[PDB]
RNA sequence: GGAUAGUGGCCUACCAUGGUUUCAACGGGUAACGGGGAAUAAGGGUUCGAUUCCGGAGAGGGAGCCUGAGAAACGGCUACCA
RNA sequence: AACGGGGCCUUUCCUUCUGGCUAACCUUGAGCUCUUGGCGAACCAGGACUUUUACUUUGAAAAAAUUAGAGUGUUCAAAGCAGGCGUAUUGCUCGAAUAUAUUAGCAUGGAAUAAUAGAAUAGGACGUUUGGUUCUAUUUUGUUGGUUUCUAGGACCAUCGUAAUGAUUAAUAGGGACGGUCGGGGGCAUCAGUAUUCAAUUGUCAGAGGUGAAAUUCUUGGAUUUAUUGAAGACUAACUACUGCGAAAGCAUUUGCCAAGGACGUUUUCAUUAAUCAAGAACGAAAGUUAGGGGAUCGAAGAUGAUCAGAUACCGUCGUAGUCUUAACCAUAAACUAUGCCGACUAGGGAUCGGGUGGUGUUUUUUUAAUGAC
RNA sequence: GUCGACGUACUUCAUAGGAUCA
C-alpha cells in the first residue's frame, strides 16, 4: 500500500483529500485568494502614473553615468516614493520637475523605467516626432 | 453575490430590503472604520 | 493475529484429512447423540462436552461420527443455550472484572482491560444480531449484565 | 534440493503440523488396561481431563502442558 | 488481513523466479489463480503444475522454466471497455507484443489479444510478459 | 373545502409529528446566467465560455394590475424609493 | 491448418392454460411429387407463473454551428457549398457525404468477477390423491330481476403420496472454552534492608568543615570521630544483562488476596464474527494547579561568605515551592527504531527467553525410581 | 510610540570536485 486508498469506490475519499491538499501551494492559495498582486511591483497594473520630484543624477559630472539616468518619482496610486530610470541623459531634458510620468517594470535598486512623459512616448521624443505638451 | 456591495445602495433600496429579510431568515438558526474602532479601543 | 494484542500466535488444533469415523472406532452415531444430550441435559456447554467425549470415549470429531455438529444436535433435542455460548463467558468475564474494579478504583490496568472485554462483546453481539441468534433489541447493558450471566 | 510435491517423510515429520504438505494431527488415541479391572479404555494422548474408568472410577490419566501422563501400573496400547 | 490471493500467488511466483528457484509453492488456491496460471501456461511462461487438495482452499505447486519476466496483478480490477484496453497494454507492458494484458471477461479469463479477437471485454485482472 | 386552466400546503379549518443530514443537510463565499463550445496537453487532467445557436431572467429598485389566446408587459398603467 | 459463431447428446430441456398455423409420422389413392383420413411436434400470439443489481458488448438518443473529414482550379488561399457537360436550336446532370461525443434514461447478447434471496421450531417443493369452508361466474336459463342445481376457476384449511426430503469447508483468518506453565504486568494489605537526618546516653580532647589558598559555619557549655539505642520520611545497591513483562508512559525487597494476559498443547467449540480507522472514549514520564496529610534527603526562588588565581572558573552555607501521599485538574517530551497498522514472500549460522515433542545422554533423588537441574 | 506577536511580500550567506601542466 501506497497509503492512498485503491478501493474501486474510494472516489470520495479521493476527491476530498486532493481538495484539502491544493490549499498548500502557494500558487493555488494566492491564485483563489486574489492576493497574487500583493508582489506585483504596482499592485496588479501593468503601468502606474507618478510624478516627477527630482533629478538626482543631474549634477553627477560623468555623462551617460547610470546615476544621471535616475528621475525620483511619487507614485499617485498611493504616495510611496521611488526611484525610476530614463533610456539617457539627452531623454533627461524632456522630463523635468512636476509631470505625470507613466512607469513601467524594468544601480541595483531601481526597478522602474519611464515610458510615457506628459501623456507622449519618450522614444517619440527622442526620436523628434512629437513635441510634450505642457 | 448576494449581499455584494452595491454601486449605488440608495437607489435600489427595495432590493436591499429584500436581502436583509432574507438574511434575517436565513442566519435565524445563530441569531437565536480601523480607525473609528481604534478610536473606541483608545477611549475605553 | 490476535485482536487486541501484539501477538502473532498460531497454536491450534489440525483437523485430519479423512471425513470419516476411525477404523478403531466401533460404536453405533445413534449412542454417541445420547451421550451428547445427557452430558448437556447435566448443564455442560458444547465446547465442554466435546472434550469429554474426545478425552474418554474417543469420539473424534462430533460431526464425523454424527454427521451434525454438537450445537445443532442440542438444539435438535430441545437443548439451547439462551444465550449463545462465547458471548456467555464474555459477559462473565467483565462481571468479575467489574466486580474488582469497584474494590480497587485505582486499577487503571483493569479499567483498561474492561474497555478492550466489553468492545469484543459489542463486536460479538453485533454480529449474532445480523443473524437473528439475539433479538434484535438485545443490548449489553453494564449495569445489568449480571442478570444475564447469573 | 528437494521435491516439495514428494517431501521425505523424516523431512515431514520434522515440520510442525500445520506447515506440512496436508495439515494433520501429531496426537493418537491410547487403549488403557486399568489395572484392577483389566477393561480397556480410550484415552486421547494430550487428554485435558483426568480420564477416569467407568467401572473402577480409578484414575488412568492426569493432563500436563501437552501429552497427558499415564498413572503408574496402567498398560497401554496405541490404537 | 488476505485481501488478495492472486496477488500472492502472483508475488510469490515472481520471487521463485527471482531466486531461481525451479518450482514454487502457492497458499491458498482459487479458481482465479487457476485460470490466470493456466493462462500462463498456453503462453509458456510457466510449466507443469500440481494441485494439492486438503479440504481446505488448496494448494498449488508450480514448475518454473526461467522464461517469466514479470507477473502482476492490478487492483482494483478496473472496468475497461474495448477502446481502453490499449491504453491499459501501452501502460503496463514494456512494448508492443512483449508480454499479456489478463482480463476477465464476461466469455473468461484470457489474454487481451483473445479478447480483441472475441470482441469482448470486462475487468483487468493484471499482466504477464 | 377554497383558489387555479389544471395536480399540489398553493391557501384555509381540524388533525397527527413528522421531513433533511458525516453518502456533508443547513449556513457562508462566488470577479456564478447554463449549455453547445475555446485553449493547452502525448495521455490523464487544468482553465476559459458577457460575446453569432438553444434555454432562463431583467428593463433604475420593490409592489400591484387593465387588455388580450398569450404579459405580472414596462418604446402599457398605478403607488412608493432615488 | 489457426481463428472465431451456432446447434444437439452426455442425470442438464422453464412450468401451465388458451389460441393461430402446421411440419414430421401413420395411412388410402394417382404419378421423390400430389391425394384421402387420423395424429398433431416445432414455431408464433396472449394470460398466469417470476430474486434482485453491479459489470461489459451491440442498437437507438445525445439540435445546427464548431472539430476531424470526402468532393469542388473561390485566378492561389483563408473560405463557400457550390458546381459540371454540351450549345446553330431546344438543354442535360453530379452533390450538399462520413465519424466523434462523457454521465443518466431506454432496448439487447453475455454469464467470467463482485454482491444479493432462498428449505432449520419446516410456516418447504411437487401431485391426475381425497375431502371440506369461502369468493367469483360465462353459456343453456325466451328476455329482465331474485333463488336454487350442476359445472368451471381463484384462494384457504386439512388429508395421502412422491423425494437421496432440506444445514459447503472448518482459513498456518478471527472469537470462545480447557490443560500445565511463564513474567522486575496491575490494584490492595503485609515484611525486611542498610543508608541519610535528628534525639538520648556514652569515651576522648583541639580542632571539624570547604578551597587553587581562604571566610562565612560548628566548636573546651565538648565540635568532628567512637559505641549502645530510639524516631521520622523517602529508596530498594551489589545480583542487573538492549534479558523479562506491559498498548504506551513505564515496571526490581518478602508473603498473602483480587482480578487480567501473551505464547504453547488440543482429532474441543462458533463459523466470516475480520483489517484500517474521521466522530467519540481510556491511560499518558517529568514539571505544574486546587484541598487535606507528610516534610528525612536533595532542592527552582530568596538570602549570604569570597570575589584572589583559568586544567581544577563557579565554589561554599542557610534553604521557600517542590521532591512523597490522598481526591481531582493539566495532556506536554530527543513520549526515538528521528522508521504507521494488517497480510504474503525472499539466504545461511549459533546464542538467549517461554512452551511442546524425541533420547534407551550426564547428574540428583545417596533405597529404587518418578520428578527437578544439565 | 523608530512597540510585541502573527500574516503577507522580498533581500541575503553558505559551490566547487578530480587530472595534467608551471
Ligand atoms: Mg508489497
Ligand atoms: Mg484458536
Ligand atoms: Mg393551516
Ligand atoms: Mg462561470
Ligand atoms: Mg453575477
Ligand atoms: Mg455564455
Ligand atoms: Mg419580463
Ligand atoms: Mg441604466
Ligand atoms: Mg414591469
Ligand atoms: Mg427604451
Ligand atoms: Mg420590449
Ligand atoms: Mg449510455
Ligand atoms: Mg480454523
Ligand atoms: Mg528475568
Ligand atoms: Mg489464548
Ligand atoms: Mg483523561
Ligand atoms: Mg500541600
Ligand atoms: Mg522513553
Ligand atoms: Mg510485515
Ligand atoms: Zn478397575
Amino acid at each position: 500500500g501506497k497509503g492512498k486508498p485503491r478501493g474501486l469506490n474510494s472516489a470520495r475519499k479521493l476527491r476530498v483529500h486532493r481538495r484539502n491538499n491544493r490549499w498548500a501551494e502557494n500558487n493555488y492559495k494566492k491564485r483563489l485568494l486574489g492576493t497574487a498582486f500583493k508582489s506585483s511591483p504596482f499592485g496588479g497594473s501593468s503601468h502606474a502614473k507618478g510624478i516627477v520630484l527630482e533629478k538626482l543624477g543631474i549634477e553627477s559630472k560623468q555623462p551617460n553615468s547610470a546615476i544621471r539616468k535616475c528621475v525620483r518619482v511619487q507614485l499617485i496610486k498611493n504616495g510611496k516614493k521611488v526611484t525610476a530610470f530614463v533610456p539617457n541623459d539627452g531623454c533627461l531634458n524632456f522630463v523635468d520637475e512636476n509631470d505625470e510620468v507613466l512607469l513601467a517594470g524594468f544601480i541595483p535598486g531601481v526597478r522602474f523605467k519611464v515610458v510615457k512623459v506628459s501623456g507622449v512616448s519618450l522614444l517619440a521624443l527622442w526620436k523628434e516626432k512629437k513635441e510634450k505638451p505642457r | 453575490g448576494t449581499y455584494r456591495k452595491r454601486f449605488n445602495e440608495k437607489a435600489r433600496s427595495g432590493h436591499m430590503a429584500k436581502l436583509k429579510e432574507l438574511k434575517r431568515i436565513r442566519n435565524k438558526q445563530f441569531t437565536r472604520s480601523k480607525v473609528s474602532r481604534l478610536k473606541k479601543k483608545r477611549l475605553d | 493475529g490476535r485482536m487486541h494484542s501484539a501477538g502473532k500466535g498460531i497454536s491450534s488444533s489440525a483437523i485430519p484429512y479423512s471425513r470419516n469415523a476411525p477404523a478403531w472406532f466401533k460404536l453405533s452415531s445413534e449412542s454417541v447423540i445420547e451421550q451428547i444430550v445427557k452430558y448437556a441435559r447435566k448443564g455442560l456447554t458444547p465446547s465442554q462436552i466435546g472434550v469429554l467425549l474426545r478425552d474418554a470415549h474417543g469420539v473424534t470429531q462430533a460431526r464425523v461420527i454424527t454427521g451434525n455438529k454438537i450445537m445443532r444436535i442440542l438444539k435438535s433435542n430441545g437443548l439451547a443455550p439462551e444465550i449463545p455460548e462465547d458471548l456467555y463467558y464474555l459477559i462473565k468475564k467483565a462481571v468479575s472484572v467489574r466486580k474488582h474494579l469497584e474494590r480497587n478504583r485505582k486499577d487503571k490496568d483493569a479499567k483498561f482491560r474492561l474497555i478492550l472485554i466489553e468492545s469484543r462483546i459489542h463486536r460479538l453481539a453485533r454480529y449474532y444480531r445480523t443473524v437473528a441468534v439475539l433479538p434484535p433489541n438485545w443490548k449489553y447493558e453494564s449495569a445489568t449484565a449480571s442478570a444475564l450471566v447469573n | 534440493v528437494q521435491d516439495l510435491l514428494h517431501p521425505t517423510a523424516a523431512s515431514e515429520a520434522r515440520k510442525h503440523k500445520l506447515k506440512t504438505l496436508v495439515q494433520g494431527p501429531r496426537s493418537y488415541f491410547l487403549d488403557v488396561k486399568c489395572p484392577g479391572c483389566l477393561n480397556i479404555t480410550t484415552v486421547f494422548s494430550h487428554a485435558q481431563t483426568a480420564v477416569t474408568c467407568e467401572s473402577c472410577s480409578t484414575i488412568l490419566c492426569t493432563p500436563t502442558g501437552g501429552k497427558a501422563k499415564l498413572s503408574e501400573g496402567t498398560s497401554f496400547r496405541r490404537k | 488481513t488476505r485481501s488478495s490471493v492472486l496477488a500472492d500467488a502472483l508475488n510469490a511466483i515472481n520471487n521463485a523466479e527471482k531466486t531461481g528457484k525451479r518450482q514454487v509453492l502457492i497458499r491458498p488456491s482459487s479458481k482465479v489463480i487457476i485460470k490466470f496460471l493456466q493462462v500462463m501456461q498456453k503462453h509458456g511462461y510457466i510449466g507443469e503444475f500440481e494441485y494439492i487438495d486438503d479440504h481446505r482452499s488448496g494448494k498449488i505447486v508450480v514448475q518454473l522454466n526461467g522464461r517469466l519476466n514479470k507477473c502482476g496483478v492490478i487492483s482494483p480490477r478496473f472496468n475497461v471497455k474495448i477502446g481502453d484496453i490499449e491504453k491499459w497494454t501501452a501502460n503496463l507492458l514494456p512494448a508492443r507484443q512483449f508480454g499479456y494484458v489478463i482480463l476477465t471477461t464476461s466469455a473468461g479469463i484470457m489474454d487481451h489479444e483473445e479478447a480483441r479477437r472475441k470482441h469482448v471485454s470486462g475487468k483487468i485482472l493484471g499482466f504477464v510478459y
